[PDB]
This record gives C-alpha cells, structure tokens and sequence, in this order.
C-alpha cells in the first residue's frame, strides 16, 4: 500500500528506515530492491525518528536509493486449516510439496497465549509409541512434555521418524473407550541437512505417515528468523487442531539446539548482552513458552503432547540447553553412545530416562494392571546386571554366585530382545510379554518388586515365544 | 559510475563517502592503484569497505569507485593445473609480472586470453538452449571440458561456429537475442549455482585412509569436517586426501595457512599419479592459496572462489572434492573485520552470523543432476583449528551442528606418533546406513557385519579400559585380557596408516576387508582356546600375529595370496594345538 | 575425589571469571556505540 | 618529500595513543616525529586517519608532552629501513637506529619493514639438513634451511641457552647430502624484545666468545626500554634477513627472543584502541600479525640464500593452551618444547620430545640426505618412550612389584633415555653419534618390539650394547 | 508494620513426629526443604496445610510447570479440614504461577504472598507460608537482572540476591499486631537446584 | 644513569640457610618471594634487612599493615649493624604507605624507594630494596585504570603492569657509577597472588 524510501542505514541484518511511526513493532514488511525482487523482514523497534527492520535472508542487492519497505502484516499470523493434513512447510508455512496453498478456517497469530493454570487437568491416558523402552519404562501420557536427550552421531532422527510413523492412541485399553479419538502429528525440523530433508520426507511418504501429519521443516541454509518461527507455527496448528476439533496431537521439535542456536545469535543481531553462558538471559522464558503449549485444558477431548528432541552439545548434562528444558519438561529418554556403538537400535538407556507422569497413565482401566511392578522389575533388575557385568571383568564368572550369574544372562538378553527392536512396531501387550519373557529368567522371589498374584498370573512365560521371531 | 572518495582509514577498513547509490556486497576500487574492495555496510552517504589487499600509504581524499557488481569467478577452460588466489588471480602470471613478492594491484585476467583450445560443437542452428545445456567440448589435460550456456540464459541458436582453434575471447555461439555466448561466462561467488535436483549419497567417497573409509565413512555427495589441534596431522590427512581420492577434479582451497604446504602441492603433485586416469596429478587440481600473511579480508573470498569453481565442475558432470584448509582462519577474519565495524560480538568474538555463514557454505555441497542433466557431486572436508585444542569453541560447535562425518584428531595419539592420529571415541560417520549396498555389491556381501564385529569389539576395548585404569591390566581375567589385546592389534594393525610409505600409503576396500577378515578369525580362534584352557600368554606369541601386523605393508597386487595364505595359516596356528 | 573436586571448582571458577570480563567488555562497547548515538549521532 | 609540514592542533594524550585533528595528509601508517616545548623528538607511527584527526601511537614514553607546544611532523608514508650489506657486525637498537657508537649506516636500499608476501610459486621446498648437534632435535625433531622452528620456554628454563647452543653447533651435512663441499657459515640475525640485563649479557658475552659478532646484526630492545618500540623490532631483524638472504645469497638464522613481550605490546596498543579481544585480552588480529612475522622465511627458487627462524618464547604459566603458543604452535612448522620436570632432574638441554615435532623433517632425512634408518629410528624412540611414560603412569598407581618383564625393560629405556640421549650437556653430536646412541638404547628391547623399523635395518644396526660407547 | 517482635518460644504443631520433635519450627520461624522427585514433598505439604495449627495457609507456586501446578489445583480442593471437616480451601489462599507467565508476576509471587500473610498475621491469626520452588522465582529475578543489564555475582545470580531472600523471609516472626492481639506468620521455602 | 652494567658475581648475603644454600642471589640480582598470607614474607623481609650484607637497606611497605611499621622503629633502634657496628636503624629507610593510607600513594612509594635507593648506590654502596607489597602496587594501577576507563587485560588490571614492574625490576644490577665506583642494588619482590 503506501511505500517507505527514507532508508538510511544498511548494516548486517539490519535496515534502519525512516518516517515509518505507522510501522507497529513485530510487523512483517517486504523489501524491494532495485531489481525488483522481494525479501522479507521483520520490525525490531520503532521510534519516533526511525524504524529498525530485521532481514531474512542477504542483503547483497540493496541499495539506499532504490530501496522501499512496504507494510505485509501488523501480526504475524498463520492461516490454519483442517487440510494442512498431508501438506509440508518451510517454517513461516509457504508450501514446499508443490500443491496448492490452503483456504484458512481463520488465521491465528503464532505467538498464541498462555493457558490457564485453572483449565488444565492432570495428563491421565497414554500414548503406545511402539518403542519397548519407552511404553514400559518410561511411558508417555498425553499432554507430557518428554524430550529426547541426544548426542552428536546418535540416530535420534530415526527414531523421531519410528515414533511419528508408529505413535497410536489405543482407545480399546481404557474401558470401552470409543473407537474413533482423532490423531495427528505435527513434525517441526530446526535447522536440518538436505540429507535429513530428504530422509524425512521419504520416511513419511513411504508408510502413508504423511496422511495424517503437518510438517515443517527449516533448514540450516534458510533464515535464523524461521527456524525461530517454526515451533511457534507448529504449535499454532497443534492448539488449533487439539481444541478446536478434538484431535490428539503429538508434536515433535526435531533440534531444539539449533533452535537455542538460532535464539542466541537474533540476540546478538539486536545488541543485546547474553546471560549465562553466552545464551540469552530469557532463554528460559522462551524455551517455557515453547514447551507450555502442550497440555489438557477440562472439558475438551482433545490434547497436546510435545516430545522435544535436543542433542546434548558436548554429552554434558549441565549444558544450558538440557538444564533448562528438565526444569520445563517431565523426564527425559536418554540415547546411549555404548549401546549405539554395541549396535543396539533404538540406543536408549532405560537407567538415567524417567518418566515423571508414567504413574498417572499407567495402571488399571490404562493400559495393563502389571505395569508399574514390571517397569520397577526391569529398571533393578538390568541395574543389578550391569554391576555384575562391571565386577566379572576381575573377579571371574566362577567367582560370582548363581543369581549373579542368572542377572548377567538377564541383562545380555534384556539389551539383545528390549532394547534392541530394531524398526518393529511392538504393542503394549507384546512389549510386557516380552518382560516377562526377560524376567521369567531370574528365579521367582527375586521379584521383590511385583505382587504375588502378578506373578502367578504372568510369569513362567519362556523367551521361545518372541525368540522365534524377534 | 558511482564515484567517491575516502574519509578515513584503519586497517583493511576504509569508509567512503560521497558513494550513495552504491549497492551492498559490491565491488569498489580503492585509491590510485584501484585496490579491490567489497562494500559491507551502507549508512548515509558513506560506505563501508573492505580491502581484499594492503592499506599501508594510502590516504584520504583518494578515489573510490564501485564496479556495480559483485565478487564474481571467470569459469571455463584454463584453470585446471593453475593456482590462484583468493579472488581468482593466477599466482604463475603474478610471479611474472612481480618479482617473487605479491605486490597490491595487480591486474591479471583469470582465464588465459591468449591460449587456444579446440572446440568441438554439440549444437547446430534451430536448436533450443537452456541454462547449463551443453554448447561443446574442449579437451584440457584429458579431460573433456564441457562448455556451458550461463545458468539464466536461454533462446535459440543463430550461428554456431565451425570445429576449429580459437580462444575464450570469442563468441562460440551467438543466439537470436544477441546474446554473444563465449567458452567463459562470469557467476557471483556469494550465489549457489542452480542444479535440477540433489539426490541422496549411495556412494562412497574413498579417501585411502583405512580408518576413514572404514569407521568413518563420507559419501560422494557428503561433507566432512576434521577438527584438531596443531601437530595432530589435519594438513597431511587432506593432502592424502588430495592424493589418493577417487574423485575426478580436486579443489584445494588454502584458507589461512602456511604457504609452504601450497608450495609442497605445486612442487610434488606434477611428479604423481592420477589414480584413475593415469596422468599428472596436478591435471585434475585446482589450487586457490591465500595464505597466513597475505590479505585477511580475503580468506573470506577464497572459499566461495574455491566452491564456485567446485560447483562449476560439478555442473559439466564431474565428481569434485573441496578442501578447505582452515575455516577457523574464515572465522577469525570475520571476527576482525566485525572489530572494525564496531559491533556486537557473540561467544568468542565471534560475529551472530557466522553459523549461518557455515551452513551456507557447506549446503552447497551433495550429489545432484545438473541443469544439463548429468551427474556430478561435490564433496566438502573442511578442517577446524580449535584454540587450545578445545573443541567446545563456538565454530566447531557450529560445525559439528552441520556435517555429516566428524573425524576428530587427538593430541595424545599424535604425541605418540601415531597416525592418522584419529581419536575414535569422538569420532563418528552418518553415511555409513546409506552405504550398505554399495559395500555388499562392491567390496564384500558381509564388510557391513565385519566393520559392526570390529565396532563392538573396539567399543569392549573401550569399555574395559576403565578397569584397566583402576587395577591394572594384569587384574583382568583372561577374556578380558583378549579384548585388550585384539584392540591393540585393531590400532596398531588396521588404524594405524603410514603416508610416507610408498605401499601403506594407500589402502583399498578389499585390502581393509581382508585385513579385518583376518582379525576376526583371530579373535574367534583365540576365544575358543581360552575357552579350552589355552593360558593367554602363549596366544600372544603365535608367530600369526607379525603376518597380521605386517598386513599393511603388503602391496596391492601381491595382497590376495599374502591374505589366503594368512587365513590358512590362521587355522593352522590353532588347529596344530587341537 | 576430593582432589579433583578441587580441579573442578578451580576451572570453574576461572570459566565463570572470563564470562564475566566478557560481560563487561561487552557493557563498555554497547554503551561506547550509544554515547556515540546520544552525543554525535 | 624535501618540505617540513608541522602539525600543531593535538587534541589527545593518553597512554600509547596521541590524537591530531586537521593532519589530513598524514598517510595511513605513515612515520612521524613528535616534538614537544623543550625540543626531544620522539617518533610514531599512524595506526587511523580521517578528516577529523589522526590516531598516532607513540614510541616513547609521554612525559612532558602537552596540548600547546607539542606538534607533529612527517618523516616518511611507508615505514622503511636503510639496509646495507654493512650492517653485519653491529649493534642497533628496538627503532634500529646504532647504539654503538658508530655513524648511521650508508643505506644500498631502504626496503618496507612490513614488506610483501612470498609468492608461493616462487617458494623452494625446504629440503637441506641442518646439523644443530642436539640429538632431540637431530633425530626425532630434524631442523632444515627455511623452516620456522620455535623454542617453547617457561619462567626459568634455559632457552637461550640452547638458542646459543644451536647457533654455535650449527652447520650442513655437505658430504652427507652429496651436493658441493662448502663451509660458509651462518649470518646471525639477533631481535631482542624486553630482553633483560641478565639474558642479554649471556648472549653478547657467548657470541663474542664464538666470534660470531662480526657476522650477526643485532636489534635490542631492553625490559627498560619503551614497551611500543617492541612492534617494530621483529619487522626490521626480517626486513635485514631477507634482504641478505635473497639479495646477497646469506643463509640467515634470526633469533627472536622474547614473543610473549611482543605480544604484550600488541595487547597494550589493541586495549587503548579497543579492539575486540580473542582470548585472555590479546587482540583478535593477534593470529595475523604473528604470520606477518614468521612466515617470512623459508628458501625462494633460483636463489641460494635462505632465512631459518628459531623464536624463543616463554609460555606463561607452561600453558601450552595460552595464545602465544597456541597460535605460533597453528603458524609455524613445528616447536621444541622444554618440560620443568627434565630441568629439575639436572637433564640439559631439557627437551621433552613427546610435545616437540618438526613439520618439515621428512624433507631432509633419508637415503641420500642423513642416514637411510633415520626416519624409522625416530619413529620407534618415540614409541618406545610414550610406553615407558605410560608405563611410569600404571607403577604410580600398582607399584613396580606388578609389573612383567617387557614393562620393565621399557621402564629402563626411559630412564637411559632421559639420562643419555636426551642429557648432553655442552656437547656438539654429530648425527651419526645420536643415531649410534638411539640404536644402543633401543637395544635394550627385544628385536621383536621393534615393529616401525624395517628388518634390514634392524638386522644392520641392531645389537650394539651401551657400554661400547662409554665406559 | 507491627507493635513489636516476640521471641520464638512455641513451636509450630506440623503434626508429623520426625518434624515436629527431632527438627522442631517455631511459631514465627522459617524453614527449608528441598524437593527431589519421588521424596514425598507434595504431601508433606498438604500434610503442613492439614493438621498444621495455622489458621490461614497461603500457598505460593512462584514457577511451577503446568502439570505440577494443576497437580496442587486439583489436590487442595478435594482435601477435608481436619479441625472442622470443611473444605480446605476455606482458609487457604493460592497464588498459582507458571513457566510460560510473564517474568514480573513470577517475581512478585511471593511478595503477594507475604503481604497477605501479614495481613492476615495482623488480623490476629497464626498463617502458615508455603512457598514452592524459591529457585524458580530466583531464576525470574536472574532473568529481569539480565534485562536490566547488571552485573551479576556466582552462577549469573544478581549480587542482591541474598538481600531479596532475606527480605522475604525475615517478614516471619511471632508479634503483637497495632491492634495488640497476637499473631505469626511461618514460612516453609522449597529449595530445588 | 650509570657508566656501564656488570656481571653479578658477589652472593647477596641473606643469613637464611634455604635462600643462601639452595636458592642464592647475587648483589645486584632480583628475586621474588611470592606466597598466601600466614607463609612469612614479612618475616623473611624483616629478616633480610636485619642480617643481610648490604651497607643500606630500603624498605617499602606498600599496602601493608602499619603494625610492621611500627615494629620495625620500635625494634632496629636497639639491633647492632652487622659489618659497622652500630644501631640498625642506621642504615635503614623506610617509605611506609599503609594499607589504609592513600590507594594511589602506593605507586608513588615504589618509585621513591627505588630512586633513594639508586642514589646510594651512586654514592658506592650495595643496597637491598624489599618491596612489602607489589600486588598492592597492581591494585593501585587496577583502581585508577578503572577511574581512566581503560579496557583491561586479565582480572582487571592494566594491559601495561607488566611493563610497569618490568622498568621497575630492570633499576637492578650491578654497575660502575657515574663516578667510577662500583655499586649495586639487590631487589626483592614479595608478591600477595
Ligand atoms: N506420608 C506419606 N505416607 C504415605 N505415603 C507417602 C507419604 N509421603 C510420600 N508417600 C508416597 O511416596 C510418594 C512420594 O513420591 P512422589 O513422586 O509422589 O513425590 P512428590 O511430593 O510429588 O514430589 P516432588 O514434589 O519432588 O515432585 C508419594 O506419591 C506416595 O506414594
Ligand atoms: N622464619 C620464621 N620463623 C618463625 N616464625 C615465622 C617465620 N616466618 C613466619 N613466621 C610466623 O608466621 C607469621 C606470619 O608471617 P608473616 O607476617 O611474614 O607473613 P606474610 O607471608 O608476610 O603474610 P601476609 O601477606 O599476611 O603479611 C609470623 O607472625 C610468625 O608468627
Ligand atoms: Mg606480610
């Protein structure tokens, strides 16, 4: 509509530009240049004496004499509908699959409002992953936020693909249940390889996952503004979807590190002194308002589940990022280098993963009566042989006593047929046989941990039963 | 054209005013003797420049004029067997010119204007032309050097000319339009050259080194980066690299560092092999030199020159390999340059785009389809120069971010001599899935589960090491004691590669095979005889292990008998004892 | 162990000194740019 | 050019830093003479220049420089140096201007003491060994003409006197090499950065022993001598090198004392010009400005002069992880290391060899240029004396009791190592005696151990026992 | 304001043995729990609002996450005073925060809190404190330092911090009110490194 | 100035067997004596300046404790001159610049101490400097490089305090004085990390 020439200074990321008190702070505007191509930008402050806009992308055509900044939206918004099922974006939600762009239902601006702490209620059903570590040891309960700590060359991308492809409601479990509960995937990739795109897309293409997920994905090449941009849209469709028409929807951010990347360097573009450890003194309070958005509000069917996947900079705890995200979210799934390495897939180390909502989604009317024990069981019981394991390196296995030697051959075959399950999609209902399976090893009344009747019920079971097909 | 002069001048910084209108990222000539510049931040009137050469004597008022245009390369026949500098000057013509300084000011074309090339047309008159379609052929130094339409050019041909000799001055084709298409067009650095579509790796990128290629596999269309203090052997890893890669042309960009190893290239390389085509080794070479001493402003142009010029021949269907001597020196001349512009740094002094310029430079690797429709690739192995050997700096942290195999040097194994020098536990390879059936087809149906037995059994090693730490090896029980020793037989046997050797120097697939086929025989045997009661001392003195030792240096072609004879003897070395 | 508690608070302690010159090298030159702003524009 | 334009109008004075307002015509970097109310001149150098004013920073201390009758003159826009082939066998100081009492030299050129890249298609590869009759850095750490070779020092290590060592000792292998017989000497050039009384004292009285005075120039910058003037030093002691190395065929070897000085001067000018530090407060150009300097040497095709670097630097607190050495470490061609735990033990010169390397030593070693087991030889001191250290490391932790035969015959290999390879004293060793002590030492293992060094060789230098060569 | 300070010389009845004979609070006094997962600390403090002999309960959740919180929303309204059989929530009041609030509401939680506790302190009462995650509000303190570009002291904390904590805790004490009658506020903080 | 320097080849008498024995000085050398408070440097100096060889001694307290002060003028009065003979005191000056006494005076104490003792060894005598304090010196230039707003190297102090002790270390030696004697000034150094 109405065009801004007073452009006065062009350094880096930034345009300052002048008489533009009609520009509203956080508007997004468009910059042509004098060949007449279009970037994109984003107002940082606005003054009385000049605006300052923040560019995607280069810089490199832009000149201060034919140069003019032209108003796109007050708000950035984000034009939700039912149909971005089956579709893939770029982050700000430009189709990047070559169909047609959506009609909204409406538009809702990305930076959506905090829940009310009176409207939520407490996370009670489960969702089966298909992963035996997770489902049994660490459960996931609709409306958790339960990330994925990972490292460099550890195949967390893999597994974010298993569960998108895999991840189910199972209404059957929980009484009667209805047979018929909406789910969807949202899939926001940060800062991803061309190698990675390409995996992506070729993983939800090929087992009809795309069907029923929404996908954006940012690259490393593209603007840092995106990639911050990203979640927020990701979120966006998943409130949308979840309390709008009842779906439940499980978000999965692939690199929160390359989002906090992103964040600190935005930072540093605006002048602003970092806080602890060169990140931004806010990163909590950003971070928070990303994992926040998931949740169950009352008197609404529908959900939101985050599982946010970060790669642990240097396989340190202490890291800004992890510490930061275990104060917001509930537990963790800790990939293991040593099981990677030892070619155990899905690498997870049941021992330093917790799940902090597993109690109110397991259990009877969820799921199996057997759970919590049979979880409980393993988790000592795979301790136990590890330690074994550690002393029969000097001490001998003639040294060690019979029911150390039954909880070495236990833990052997705990991280050969639990851990290790390669790409099946295994069941609840087969993930415990086979711990039973596992636990059928050791000798009844070294179970101090489940109740006798458990016991009677479920143990005995030989490892011929999942041996014969793993 | 737009015309200014200078205000003021501190270091490779001069601002210019008078200099509205003038365009960002643009090329100006600085002062009398038109030093090269680039224009990085427009305020006002004025103009932030950046000098690609030496500031000393020059003073305000003198003139400073802007090209209109950005830092572009000159592609096309002429710059294989030539090394250059950071903005594509020939360092053969600068030494003519010049004595055997580098004076500022030089002016010399990219590509020769006076040299002759065959041409060979491939389009006759009536035929449509795309962007990257291919006009002709012009063999240089055994290659068949296709010529390209410019990738925004389209139209239909008038006039082609008759095969013959002429040179890059001269108007090859000319179109309906007009357009006067040369053996040359001219492509901006900062720009990826458009490709039809990438495809995904399923090809190794074979490097020589056992470990590598081994352990850490990197695909064709792949990216590699290899972080290590000084002393550990990056610069000896990438001229093997250089050396025995199986890639068609080799583009090796010096990125601050020492001149003596762009001199060490220029001076051996004519005397070596091309491993496939069989001639001179710097035929397939492209040297891009901007040393330690020479413009800092620079450093940052020479590595866009270096992938350009990569992207270039992928464009004509070839499979290019891109060296990036140091990135770390890329880094530290933007941190200088953000010190001279006054602003905000990040973590280090580091500027806030950095890692966005990484990603950009390293994603305009991979395999693709050319515009013209063909195959190439361009593979990346750029190398990072921690301070202080600490790896949680922010440019190898942004690296490790981006590429797809990291293979980390260790200081304490190239304190020992040890080479490659490459610390396992860190180290880790992405491509190696991908990669499979290329190994099951190519080099053995079992080399997957054969590298996995060795994988597990380093991994052991690792493993039991803590103990080893706290009681000693004598503490462990004899299985354990094997463990250990089969991993110093992995290092010192199968890691451990020797560069100066004239046989060891260079490993093949099916030589690594055997090596490893051999271990895991041994390691299975040895088990089986703990298992009988074999004491573990008298496995260690089987006369089997020197042959295993002295596997390496075995010479290609006489290497399968020396492998069936040492599994053979494998068998009979326990079989004897029964 | 309690030798190397030891290393470690001291390098943490030498960790935290740095950032907090940077932090204030950083406060100096933001506020040299502002002046600059404020004053001579 | 012939005229003498005064800038009057200072407007600043702080620290190293002088600012004049209407000098216009001043060139960047240019060379000016600071003239205050009672007549000293002292000199600068111009670092920033704009219509505004100039940043000059100063080589002197400011004492007695005011606003009103100090001025600014010009000398000249490009900083150069008189250079004769005469300077040999004199005594200049950090500006290079006499300080022995002679007349200013009568210059054959006056060259830029920046000077110019070497072009590196006119570079020669390094490939002549030098002999420096130091077995540590004969054998396993081979120095050759044109290399960039740096003594890493701590606060009371001996560096200089291996530096005075190495320029005494050193010589070509002619007859070694099979290239013409010829005994030219080395020309010594020598930069002193902040170099004390003490140091200094050492070096001009063991030269003038040597009588190497009459080939060395010497450019002396003193601890008490202006902090500032220690930017030009190296500059020049080059711009002397390569003008006698390849206009007058010398092959130079420079010295340049004290790095760490250097470096501090360059953070006190970068802190008062604010510029974004790198680590620990040092400039983040400091990387630059250190490649400006070392690699100005090396050998050119078609010449026969050379230049060969020896920087002695003392790492701080022996942080081999400071910027000093971290960086010289990235720029030159390798490094010889000193270790504090050698010099407690009385071992001279006190090189630990594990941290020491020399990028260029596989180009002159081998068939035809030392010895044709040299390399492998090396390979396997090394090898064998990383196990006896690690082997030290498992007796501090189980006791010598624990430990088996094998272990302890490379325990004892270390120990003869460091009491007789590595100690010399004051003892010129030619390569063919430190390759006869490498080999009786190495046979105090069993032939088999012996796994980098071909069979041949084993079986022809293998054996010799240790008493054959003293006692 | 208040008449004037009393000594501590009676306890505050937690109810719970280990508490209230081994490691005793006075009335007026203050103390510290730190909250691991799995250690009970949730019901140790609905334990305190119970059988307390606090009149009022004020319950501050300065930086919960969201599931936490609703946790401690759904928990206080089902339990039962014991003294009456009414609900709790009947003298209880809840100042209930979340990550994703804006940073100057987690700041001034426990504030609020206390203000209220003097109130209530002054109206003659016994009111017992509870403020929940004392490290998340000084993580909200950290962040507006940050923002104000101060220079901070130990692990990025502000060098005032042991001024507000000590601000906010000596509030507590036994005293007569300006209307003579007697009344106390007792403070149990939630530490969680 | 001074005609020429010499090579130090006269010990510096300490009277402590470890520093005489194991670790000599010369007459016209430099030694530093760093350590943590409670290790005795003060002792070692006051040791020094009672029983060492020099004709004068020149003690600077620079940021120390004035008690020392005051001992050593209740004290060397009543001491014997170890060579002449005569009261201690005698051949003794003491520049003080307690702790609490002017911060930038400190500075200025060094450089007096460090010319009067220069003077005397023009007038042909072996003299000792013991400088307290030098960290306090370092101090000094820290608080005023901070009121000038300089940019500072590490923990804050001035990128020039090396070169500082530097000039100020290097007024040690022995020399040939302007007049033909032979005189020397022996520097040592107590240092406070
Ligand atoms: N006084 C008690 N009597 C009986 N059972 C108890 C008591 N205290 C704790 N428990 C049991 O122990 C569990 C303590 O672990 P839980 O995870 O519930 O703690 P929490 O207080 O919610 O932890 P946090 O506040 O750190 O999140 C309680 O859930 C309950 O099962
Ligand atoms: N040689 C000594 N003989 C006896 N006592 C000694 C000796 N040296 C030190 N002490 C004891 O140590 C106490 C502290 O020594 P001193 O005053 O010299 O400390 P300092 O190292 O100078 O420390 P600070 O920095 O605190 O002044 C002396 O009061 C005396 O008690
Ligand atoms: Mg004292």
């Amino acid at each position: 509509k109405k065009e801004y020439t007073g452009i006065t200074y062009i350094s880096g990321p930034l345009l300052f530009v002048e008489n533009a008190k009609d520009l509203a702070y956080g508007a997004i505007v468009d910059i042509k240049d004098g060949t007449g191509r279009v970037r994109g930008g984003q107002v940082i402050e606005v003054s009385e004496e000049y605006a300052v806009i923040q560019v995607f992308e280069e810089t490199t055509g832009l000149d201060l004499a034919t140069t003019s900044v032209s108003l796109v939206e007050d708000v950035a918004r984000l034009g939700v509908s039912k149909e971005m099922l089956g579709r893939r974006f770029n982050g700000i939600g430009k189709p990047i699959d070559g169909l047609p762009p959506i009609t909204p239902e409406k538009r809702l601006p990305i930076t959506g409002l905090p829940l009310n702490p009176v409207a939520r209620r407490k996370p009670e059903q489960f969702i089966q992953t298909g992963i035996s570590t997770i489902d049994v040891m660490n459960t996931l309960v609709r409306g958790q936020k339960l990330p994925i700590f990972s490292g460099s060359g550890l195949p967390a991308n893999e597994i974010a693909a298993q569960i998108a492809r895999q991840a189910t409601v199972r209404p059957d479990l929980s009484g009667e249940g209805e047979k018929e509960e909406p789910f969807a995937v949202v899939f926001a990739a940060m800062g991803i390889t061309q190698r990675e795109l390409s995996y992506f897309i070729q993983e939800f293409e090929r087992t009809g996952a795309l069907s029923r997920s929404v996908l954006f994905l940012n690259k490393a090449d593209d603007p840092t503004i995106e990639r911050i941009l990203t979640p927020r849209m990701a979120l966006t469709v998943a409130e949308y979807l979840a309390f709008e028409h009842d779906y439940h929807v499980l978000v999965i951010l692939t690199d929160m590190t390359n989002y906090c990347e992103a964040l600190r360097e935005i930072g540093a573009a605006r002048e602003e002194i970092p806080g602890r450890r060169g990140y931004p003194g806010y990163m909590y309070t950003d971070l928070a308002t990303i994992y926040e958005r998931a949740g169950v509000v009352e008197g609404k069917k529908g959900s939101v589940t985050q599982i946010p996947i970060l790669s642990m900079p240097d396989d340190d705890r202490t890291h800004p990022i992890p510490d930061l995200t275990g104060y917001i979210t509930e537990g963790q799934i800790q990939l293991s280098r040593e099981l990677h390495r030892k070619g155990i897939y899905p690498p997870i180390d049941p021992l330093p993963s917790l799940s902090r909502l597993m109690n109110n989604g397991v259990g009877k009317g969820k799921t199996r009566e057997d759970h919590k024990q049979v979880s409980d069981q393993l988790y000592s019981a795979y301790a136990n042989g590890v330690d074994i394991r550690k002393l029969v390196a000097i001490i001998g296995e003639d040294a060690l006593t019979e029911n150390d030697r039954r909880y070495l051959q236990f833990a052997d075959a705990f991280e050969r047929f639990f851990i290790n399950q390669g790409q099946q999609n295994r069941s609840i209902e087969e993930s415990l046989q086979i711990a039973w399976a596992l636990l059928s090893m050791l000798p009844q009344g070294e179970l101090k941990r489940i109740s006798k009747d458990h016991i009677g019920k479920y143990y005995g079971q030989k490892l011929e039963e999942i041996w014969g097909a793993p | 054209m737009i015309q200014g002069v200078i205000q003021k001048i501190a270091g490779p910084a001069v601002i210019a005013k008078g200099m509205l209108g003038a365009r960002m990222y643009d090329i100006c000539k600085v002062g009398e003797e038109g030093l090269v510049g680039e224009i990085i931040r427009l305020d006002g009137d004025t103009a932030f420049v950046q000098v690609y050469e030496d500031t000393s004597g020059l003073k305000v008022g003198e003139p400073v004029v802007s090209t209109g245009l950005p830092l572009a390369v000159e592609l096309g026949p002429g710059m294989l067997n030539g090394i250059y500098d950071g903005i594509q000057r020939p360092l053969e013509r600068i030494r003519e010119k010049t004595g055997i300084y580098i004076t500022r000011g030089v002016v010399v074309h990219a590509l020769d204007r006076e040299k002759k090339w065959a041409w060979t047309p491939m389009v006759k008159p009536g035929d449509e032309v795309r962007g990257g379609m291919v006009l002709g052929t012009v063999p240089e130094f055994g290659f068949t050097h296709k010529i390209l339409v410019p990738p925004d050019v389209r139209g239909r041909v008038k006039e082609v000319k008759p095969a013959g000799e002429y040179t890059v001055e001269e108007p090859v084709v000319v179109l309906e339009d007009g357009t006067e298409l040369k053996m040359y067009h001219t492509w901006p650095v900062r720009r990826a050259r458009p490709v039809q579509r990438k495809l995904d790796p399923n090809t190794p990128f074979l490097t020589g080194m056992r470990i590598l290629d081994v352990l850490f596999p990197v695909a064709m269309g792949g990216t590699a980066a290899i972080p290590g203090p000084f002393g550990a052997g990056k610069s000896v890893t990438q001229q093997s690299l250089a050396k025995w890669s199986n890639a068609d042309v080799v583009v090796y960009v010096g990125c601050g560092e020492r001149g003596n190893e762009m001199t060490d290239v220029l001076v051996e390389f004519p005397e070596l092999t091309d491993p496939k085509t069989g001639g001179p080794l710097m035929h397939r070479t492209v040297l891009i030199a901007n040393t330690s001493n020479m413009p800092v402003a620079a450093r940052e142009a020479s590595i866009y020159v270096g992938v350009t010029i990569a992207e270039y021949f992928r464009d004509q269907g070839f499979s290019v390999a891109l060296m990036a001597d140091s990135t770390s020196r890329w880094a530290e001349a933007l941190r200088e340059i953000s010190s001279r512009l006054e602003e905000m740094p990040a973590e280090e002094g580091y500027p806030p785009y950095l890692a966005a310029r990484l990603a950009a430079f390293y994603e305009r690797a991979g395999k693709v389809i050319t515009l013209g429709g063909e195959e190439g690739a361009v593979t990346i192995v750029g190398a990072v120069s921690p301070p202080g050997g600490d790896m949680s700096e922010p440019v190898t942290q942004s690296t490790l971010r981006i590429v797809g195999a990291f293979w980390r040097l260790d200081a304490s194994l190239a304190f020992r001599r040890h080479f490659p020098a490459i610390n396992w536990n860190g180290s880790y390879s992405l491509f190696t899935s991908a990669l499979d059936p290329w190994y099951r087809e190519n080099v053995a149906e079992d080399y997957p589960e054969l590298r996995d037995a060795i994988s597990e059994l380093l991994q052991r090693e690792a493993g039991l090491q803590e103990i080893v730490q706290l009681v000693g090896p004598d503490a462990l029980q004899d299985a354990e004691r094997l463990v250990i020793e089969v991993g110093r037989i992995i290092r010192e046997d199968f890691l451990q590669q020797n560069a100066y050797h004239e046989v060891d120097a260079y490993c093949s697939m099916k030589k690594a095979y055997g090596i490893m086929k051999m271990i895991l025989a041994f390691y299975k045997e040895a088990e089986a005889a703990i298992k009988r009661g074999v004491s573990i001392d008298e496995i260690l003195q089987l006369p089997v292990l020197e042959r295993i030792g002295r596997a390496r240096y075995v010479s290609e072609e006489e290497f399968p008998a020396y492998f069936e004879e040492a599994m053979k003897e494998i068998q009979g070395a326990f079989k004897a004892l029964a | 162990i309690p030798g190397i508690r030891a290393q470690i608070r001291f390098i943490q302690q030498v960790l935290e000194q740095r950032e907090r010159e940077d932090t204030f090298r950083l406060k100096r030159i933001k506020g040299k740019i502002e002046a600059r702003e404020a004053e001579e524009e």
